């Protein structure tokens, strides 16, 4: 029943990108929305497949909606015929953030599926990566924030390798991921900071209502902020960081006299090279 | 004769909740609308219809269309005392309309007046000019109190109309039975259709 | 000189489907269009359902078709049936003559119309098998004979590929988390102690080999385990995983205060 | 005609390509007769009817510049003008070819124009050739219009050939310009 991590594979992506770009829509004044299969048992949710659902919002600063019910139920079932395991889950808004009607429709959707999953497509991929963004509806009822992955099956290793290779890294061995990983963080970081920043300004402009629940968890952020430069930790770090370096002393040494063994080897090989091409010189 | 869609407007509301000829009002409503559906359906076959449910929580009752699916789809009750969602029903109609299936189909509609005709003149009129905007034929069943009339309803009809069956046509309701009867008269059916 | 263009979401769809079907050579249609003689244009595929028995003429399903071309033309997909998809798990790319009986119904719909046959289990995470052509290893069939080849391109979009970077990326709150040390120490404990024993067989083989030659040589390490790649090889866990566990610290405890 | 004697079944074997080309390699046998060439010609030319294929028709027209080129101008401009009358398939590709290849070097907007819309007419066998004889036309330093036109043309233009003899074009009217393309080189680099 209740679920905690989302995965999602790469063909719901393209799938909801020629869905936009098929359909032209605005990315200003104007969203796609489609359906999602996959499985939803589990305490994860695995999302596979999907298809794109006609629907029309109402004029600017949309009252009502529409949605139909009858391209539904006349498409899932033309998709059971094809794979029977896929079941019909949730949906998706490829508009950037969330909205008004979203938490009425899931709703509606909770018709067709148990659950019911609302993930967001980032078509316009101007931000850095994930343009997915996973969401729930719990008790009141708003939209519990998911995490998410990009999980590629067998099928989708090979479709993704054989194109995104004309694209993707190069570099491998584990020391340049890792290293880039990191400061790919660094900058994430730095986002979010900025986010809480400027909004607690329009807290205290953009018309601020209270939100006493936010200001808590700040503060149980700042209450969580390991000081300390503390006789304590000052000793962690440092007994921690000399086992780091006897590894360390070991590995790069017993690598280099790996080296130099190799140094010997190819010496050898140029000592006996020269010796008999001086040899064959003669004659 | 039509190829148009259509939308079938129904308030299930406080006269709806209430016979105004046999069984229900509500009831009268159904078999008059395969009645006009099934007339809609002969006029041409492809020939769709919306079926949606405004009051206090405005929804399509089954939508898109051309044969029974409809008569399958309004089988099931609804609300029955509840209001007015015309407005917003409308504007869903027309929404509904503007994905109208396999267009070439021109935007039509036809509404059950089974509530107090809660609006505004120009909320209605805009109503009526985006219709005639959206191009939409749009005809009405009304029985109101008194009859809801000299009111929206009349302004409405007129408002949305340069041409007759192309924006829209009138008819009230009028006390007693004979619905099919009553509206063979009224372009709600044949005449321009 | 004549090609065909794949779209990606295309090809996804494919190999998902064909590698969902092992082993029962699955089928569906494409969607496309003709720019000239020289192209066939594939932006979209759909599956067509199983049954009691392969692919085939009757295989195709008229209701279904046009249940669903309607469907989609609700959504603006509107395109022609160019051809169909087809798989051939672990047989490589050819039509039997099964495949061509129904690839000439497909003929006579559209003198142009292809055929795509995958290959769901080969095709391996390099480069993805993938075969489009039509009739008049492989070679064994008539590749040239009966029918004949065509080549296969793939229109693509910079945001397209930008989406597929991310796959193999990591998690947002990723970068500043720090393994449970406790642990790690075991590690470098473990595995600083795996390589103690391999060092004497680093010795022991520079002390024998010595004394030898390549064709001697094979039948030294052919057999055993040199521990030669193992001492350079374990080295490489202890430095990048200790030099990301030392780095890691150092900014969270600067960073993070 | 040596050899094209010896097979007549040569033409048989020949295909409406290989027919059209065969009846161009002729303009290379007799390159250099500024007279004989054009009646060489003259009973594959245009006009004066066909055996078959009119790709043999179409390949005189460019098999006829091969002798004349930039001193068939004026039989180039004429058919250029039964270009111009109509500009499509070989009727319009042999010519399409033939034209810019006597033209080449002159700068004729018609050269030009004329094939920018049997160009634009998107024939993958016609227009190619637009895409370079409008090149040859203006094969030089040429002008940055025809370049962001076939350069648009390039981007606009749906077609494998017809949108990539597009960069030839290109790649001649900007010649020894050196400098100066380096931006459609960017940009045909990027």
């Amino acid at each position: 029943l209740a679920v905690q991590k989302v995965v999602v594979h790469p063909l719901v992506l393209l799938s909801v990108v020629d869905h936009f770009n098929r359909i032209g829509k605005v990315g200003n004044q104007k969203r796609v929305v489609g359906v999602l299969l996959g499985s939803w048992q589990k305490k994860v949710l695995d999302v596979s497949n999907s298809f794109a659902v006609p629907f029309d919002e109402d004029d600017k600063d949309d009252s009502v909606w529409f949605l139909d019910h009858d391209y539904l139920e006349n498409m899932y079932g033309m998709f059971k015929k094809v794979n029977a395991r896929e079941r019909i889950v949730g949906w998706y808004h490829t508009g950037p953030k969330l909205h008004k009607n979203d938490i009425a429709i899931n709703e509606l959707m909770k018709r067709y599926c148990p659950n019911s999953v609302l993930v967001i497509i980032d078509v316009k991929p101007k931000d850095l990566g994930l343009p997915t963004e996973a969401y729930i509806s719990v008790e009141s009822k708003t939209f519990e924030h998911v995490t998410s992955e990009i999980g590629a099956e067998e099928a989708e290793e090979v479709g993704v390798e054989h194109l995104l290779r004309d694209i993707k890294d190069t570099t491998v061995g584990t020391l340049s991921q890792r290293i880039t990983n990191q400061v790919h963080g660094l900058k994430g970081l730095n986002s979010k900071l900025l986010d809480i920043r400027s909004y607690l300004e329009k807290v205290a402009t953009g018309k601020l209502p209270i939100n006493h629940q936010i200001i808590y968890q700040l503060q149980d952020v700042f209450n969580l902020l390991p000081d300390v430069s503390l006789q304590e930790f000052v000793k962690a770090f440092y007994l921690k960081t000399n086992d780091q370096m006897v590894v360390v002393y070991l590995a790069s040494l017993i690598r280099s006299v790996v080296a130099l063994h190799n140094l010997i080897n190819n010496k050898i090989a140029n000592r006996d090279a020269e010796k008999k091409e001086g040899q064959e010189k003669e004659e | 004769m039509v190829l148009e869609s259509t939308m079938v407007c129904v308030d299930n509301s406080e006269y709806m909740r209430n016979g105004d000829f046999l069984p229900t009002r509500l009831q009268a409503q159904q078999d008059a609308v395969n009645i006009v559906c099934h007339s809609k359906t002969r006029s041409n076959p492809e020939n769709n219809v919306g079926l949606i449910t405004l009051a206090n929580d405005c929804e399509v009752l089954t939508t898109l269309t051309p044969d029974t699916g409809r008569i399958l789809s309004k089988l099931h009750t609804v609300q029955p005392k509840g209001k007015i969602t015309f407005c917003t029903g409308i504007r869903v109609a027309h929404l509904a309309l503007k994905h109208r299936q396999g267009k070439n189909h021109k935007m039509r509609i036809i509404a059950f007046v089974g509530s107090p005709v809660e609006d505004n003149e120009k909320d209605l009129v805009k109503l009526a000019k985006r219709l005639k905007k959206e191009k939409v034929n749009v005809d009405i069943i009304n029985f109101g109190e008194e009859e809801v009339n000299t009111e929206k309803l009349t302004a409405f009809v007129n408002t949305l109309n340069g041409k007759d069956g192309t924006g829209s046509h009138l008819v009230t309701v009028p006390p007693g039975p004979s619905l099919a009867d009553a509206l063979i008269s009224s372009p709600i059916l044949a005449g321009e259709g | 000189a004549e090609q065909v263009y794949i779209s990606s979401l295309a090809l996804l769809k494919m190999l998902k489907h064909g590698r969902a079907g092992v082993p029962m050579e699955v089928m569906g249609l494409m969607l496309g269009e003709f720019v000239d003689d020289y192209t066939v244009r594939v932006i979209d595929v759909f599956a067509m359902p199983q049954s009691g028995t392969g692919v085939s003429v009757e295989a195709v399903d008229p209701v279904f078709q046009a249940k669903m071309l309607d469907m989609l033309k609700q959504t603006g997909r509107p395109e022609m049936v160019v051809g169909w998809y087809h798989s051939h798990p672990g047989f490589g790319c050819w039509l039997s003559g099964v495949d061509i009986n129904t690839q000439q119904s497909f003929e006579a719909l559209s003198e142009r119309a292809v055929a795509v046959v995958v290959d769901p289990i080969q095709s391996v995470k390099g480069k993805v098998v993938i075969d489009a052509f039509r009739l008049i290893q492989a070679l064994i069939h008539g590749l040239n004979r009966h029918y004949y080849s065509i080549t296969i391109n793939y229109r693509k979009n910079e945001l397209e590929q930008k989406m597929l970077l991310n796959l193999h990326k990591k998690s947002w709150m990723e970068g500043l988390t720090l393994q449970d040390y406790s642990e790690h120490c075991k590690h470098n404990e473990s595995v600083v102690k795996e390589m103690l024993e391999l060092a004497k067989n680093y010795n022991k083989a520079v002390e024998e080999e010595d004394k030898m030659t390549p064709e001697q040589l094979a039948i030294k390490n052919v057999g055993k385990q040199d521990p030669k790649r193992h001492l350079e090889e374990h080295v490489d866990v202890l430095m990048t995983s200790n030099i990301v566990q030392c780095l890691a610290a150092m900014l969270d405890t600067v960073v993070f205060k | 005609d040596q050899f094209l004697r010896d097979n007549l079944e040569w033409l048989a074997r020949a295909t409406n390509w290989a027919k059209f080309t065969a009846t161009a390699s002729l303009g290379v046998i007799h390159k250099g007769h500024e007279k004989e060439a054009l009646q060489l010609m003259a009973t594959y030319l245009p006009k004066d009817t066909s055996p078959g294929s009119a790709y043999q028709e179409g390949g005189g027209l460019y098999a006829l510049g091969l002798i004349h080129a930039n001193h068939g101008g004026d039989i180039i401009d004429y058919l250029l003008n039964q270009l111009k009358n109509a500009s499509n398939d070989i009727v319009r590709h042999g010519g399409s070819l033939g034209l810019g290849l006597a033209a080449m070097g002159t700068a004729r907007q018609d050269v030009y124009d004329l094939l920018k819309t049997n160009l634009y007419q998107d024939d993958a066998v016609t227009g190619e050739a637009a895409g370079l004889a409008l090149g040859l036309v203006m094969l030089g330093s040429k002008n940055a219009q025809a370049i962001e036109d076939m350069v648009g043309y390039a981007q606009e233009t749906q077609h494998e050939k017809i949108l990539r003899g597009l960069a030839v074009g290109i790649a001649l009217v900007m010649y020894g310009r050196m400098e100066e393309a380096d931006a459609l080189i960017e940009s045909l680099c990027r």
